[PDB]
């Protein structure tokens, strides 16, 4: 696939790199998860309050 | 002596009455702890929402 259709597969994996590309979307949602006041930190704050 | 004995017995009984009050208050407090924890989870869900 790399030998033959490299550009095509690039369009799938990355595409425009802004709103297209599997990696693009993955970065978007992982950043959303990891963002401050994100789901992870919310759960951790809840646990800390219970510890209090 | 009769009067003192009566007072002694009354106070003794009042002691266990106070103990019963302690018990019921503690049980209510535990229940309220459960309620409060559930409401904290509600807060989690609201922050998500």
């Amino acid at each position: 696939v790399l030998k033959d259709n490299t550009a095509a597969a690039r369009e799938l994996l990355v595409g425009d790199g802004k709103e297209t590309g599997i990696t693009t979307k993955i970065a978007t949602e992982v950043k959303s998860y990891l963002a401050d006041d994100g789901i992870i930190d919310n759960a951790q704050d809840n646990v800390n309050a219970t510890l209090k | 002596a009769n009067r003192f004995t009566a007072n002694i017995k009354g106070l003794t009984q009042a002691s266990r009455n106070a103990n019963d009050g302690i018990s019921i208050a503690q049980t209510t407090e535990g229940a309220l702890n459960e309620i409060n924890n559930n409401l904290q989870r509600v807060r989690e869900l609201a922050v998500q929402s």
